[PDB]
């Protein structure tokens, strides 16, 4: 019975900052990896960042090394992505995966960049 | 010393001898047991 | 006379045996010194030395060398009472297995073998001369020690300086002087490839500072848990990681750090969760990843990302079903995925068009996708152990099929299309004889004058 | 590099060190040997091009 | 002894080529140095290599193609006129040493 839910997307210029939401319910969710994948339109979904079940390690693509980040948060039980100089290319569709008992994916928050 | 202690041994020489002498000589040992062990 | 000319192995004498020496002796001692020397036991051992010598003639040795699989010349000696003076006339020995053979002194006179690499000392203590020492410090490549005991180990190894792979066998630490007989593995100037099997309970440090130029670590801890904490991340030389009976249960991070590593074995670390893979996307380099025998219950799909796999081994594991991520790596060219409770193949397996192996011995596959037969160049099949209803038609469109095992399935009749491939044998059929008598007789005779020519 | 080398060096024409990983100094006792043509610094464990 | 042992016949084919093009014996671990291998006068290197208290015999004088000496574990005691035949007629020597005295 867990759900994944995004929230915080939009439309934005480019170079700026924007925050994403990632609402977790039924687990825990530092204890699970949350991986946020993106999918360009016309285009293969493409990962995004992750971060480690212990020690806070996280994981970044080649890409969007440098730019974006990943935290979370216990006690509200979110996943935060944080989405820095932004640019055209990054206009995807951003998804929260996680994996607790089965595959589970979110709903999906529209990201465009000017 | 580092010689001693490095598992580095000294030189000893050798020989070659006869296959025949050299079964005598086992033959030889074996009887002076038995007879040790007898007396 | 054993004061004098040291030859201490002669007991002392009982009754009626030291009555008739001492009457010799008032006679002459000439004939107690003659008669010594038969009763000591240096002479006894130094004249089974010489027996041994012309027993093992050249001839005889050379009979008894075989080759190991590396296709080197092997010689390996067990349960002698010391290293038969000809074996170093063999000028084409290779390798040197030597196993419980005691007070072993290794001569000058190995130095004739110029083709000796490797050294194996299986629970031999030998103390070495500094001709033979200085010639194995000049040619031996790799050294075998298998050890019960740390003074087994022979000291003077730390001054073989071109050797190049160490393969230390046997538990060596110890209480409050842990990891000091290894102090001397630094000396080891061209050490590349070091085999730890010794119960570690923490990586020796010596094993880290010798490890900047290491392209192979291998450690064995035989069900100890081996605690790296960071003490990994400076081994940047290396290319193959292997900790296997490790108990690590959690793939540590200190491995990821290891930007030229391309070979990483995991084996029975009890892994349950390996979604740490994502991690190996810093790896550039990474084409084989062993995860076999653990109890890793199923494959992330972030195991997409290592579009650089060649060989992944996923064996004997708790996997229940196959992403089709995991058909994201189209450089995948083995995937062994025996004994696990697979029931299905994703339809993308024929995606992988360089499949060149791939085993899914003892699941529950009850049938095949047509689309795995996509994989032209799929050399080696293994659906053993299986419960195949029947093998479909299209087995031939696999040209380049040499051996397929199919014993242990619930097949009735074989197709006929399985005798179309142009390289298929009886030798790579391997299949119940009951099945096997399903063929076309034209396919048997096929099959059998392949398998003789 | 001992100083008799360095003196003997004068009509040498080929150079080899072979010291079996063990770190070799040189510190300027090498442009004595302007005859070189062959040097060969094998195992000295330079870790960097002396000038 | 060591005549009989290594005789001239046995010495010529135990002769063999390095990767030099040079003709070179070797002589490993025996009791000194046979007097037959000097009536060899094709030969251009020569390797004594673990033989004991070996003296350069003044016969070394018919080897006018020596060219190369290989002193392996071997110290060599020598006399005048060997010394000065090797001062006019031996370009390259090796010598390997497990000690200084050596």
């Amino acid at each position: 019975q867990v759900q994944l839910v995004e929230s915080g997307g939009g439309l934005v210029q480019a170079g700026g900052s924007l925050r994403l939401s990632c609402a977790a319910s039924g687990f825990p969710v530092g204890r699970h990896f949350m991986y946020w994948y993106r999918q360009a339109p016309g285009k293969e979904r493409e990962w995004v960042a992750a971060i480690y079940s212990y020690g806070e390690y996280t994981e970044y693509a080649d890409s969007v090394k440098g730019r974006f980040t990943i935290s979370r948060d216990n006690a509200k039980n979110t996943v935060y992505l944080q989405m820095n100089s932004l640019k055209p290319e990054d206009t995807a569709v951003y998804y929260c995966y996680v994996y607790v008992g089965n595959e589970y994916w979110g709903q999906g928050t529209q990201v465009t960049v000017s | 010393k580092s010689r001693i202690e490095q598992g580095i041994v000294d030189r000893s020489e050798t020989g070659v001898l006869d296959k025949k002498e050299g079964e005598q000589a086992k033959a030889l040992f074996e009887k002076v047991k038995k007879f040790r062990t007898h007396v | 006379i054993r004061e004098e000319s040291s030859y201490s192995d002669i007991p002392d004498v009982k009754n009626d045996f030291a009555f008739m020496l001492h009457l010799i002796d008032q006679y002459d001692p000439l004939y107690s010194k003659r008669f010594a020397v038969f009763l000591s036991e240096v002479s006894e051992n130094k004249l089974r030395q010489l027996n041994l010598n012309n027993e093992w003639t050249l001839d005889k040795l050379r009979q008894r060398l075989t080759k190991n699989a590396q296709d080197k010349l092997e010689l390996h000696l067990f349960m002698l009472s010391g290293i038969p003076d000809t074996v170093f006339d063999l000028v084409e020995l290779e390798v040197l297995k030597l196993e419980l053979i005691p007070d072993v002194t290794i001569p000058p006179s190995i130095a004739q073998l110029t083709g000796l690499k490797e050294l194996w000392l299986y629970h031999t203590a030998a103390k070495i001369e500094a001709p033979a020492l200085a010639f194995l410090r000049e040619n031996l490549r790799a050294l075998h020690i298998k050890f019960t005991d740390i003074k087994e180990i022979p000291l003077w190894i730390y001054s073989l300086k071109t050797l190049e792979e160490l393969h230390l066998t046997g538990n060596l630490s110890a209480e409050n002087n842990r990891y000091i007989v290894i102090d001397g593995l630094r000396e080891l100037k061209r050490l590349k490839v070091l085999r730890l099997k010794s119960n570690l309970s923490k990586l020796p440090q010596v094993v880290t500072d010798v490890g900047v130029h290491l392209q192979k670590l291998s450690i064995n801890n035989e069900g100890t848990k081996l605690i790296v904490l960071n003490s990994l991340k400076k081994m940047v030389n290396l290319t193959e990681l292997e900790l296997i009976r490790c108990d690590l249960e959690r793939i540590p991070h200190s491995i990821f750090s290891l930007h030229n590593l391309q070979e990483i074995d995991l084996k029975d670390n009890n892994l349950k969760t390996i979604e740490e893979i994502i991690s190996f996307q810093h790896l550039h380099r990474l084409t084989c990843l062993k995860l076999w025998y653990n109890h890793i219950a199923y494959i992330p799909i972030q195991i997409g990302n290592l579009t650089n796999l060649e060989r992944l081994y996923l064996n004997r594991n708790k996997i229940e079903k196959i992403p089709t991520q995991l058909f994201y790596c189209r450089k995948l060219r083995y995937l062994d995925l025996s004994h696990n409770n697979l029931t299905f193949l994703p339809a993308d397996i024929g995606l992988l068009q360089n499949l060149q192996n791939l085993a899914v011995t003892a699941n529950r596959i009850e049938a095949l996708p047509p689309e795995l037969f996509q994989c032209r160049k799929l050399r080696a099949l293994h659906l053993g152990n299986n419960v195949l209803q029947s093998l479909p038609s299209r087995v031939g469109e696999l040209t380049n099929l040499t051996q397929i095992e199919l014993r242990g399935n619930r097949l009735e009749c074989l197709p006929v299309e399985l005798g179309e491939c142009p390289l298929l044998k009886r030798s790579g059929l391997v299949v119940e004889e009951d099945l096997f008598s399903t063929l076309p007789p034209e396919v048997k005779e096929r099959l059998w004058r392949a398998d003789k020519e």
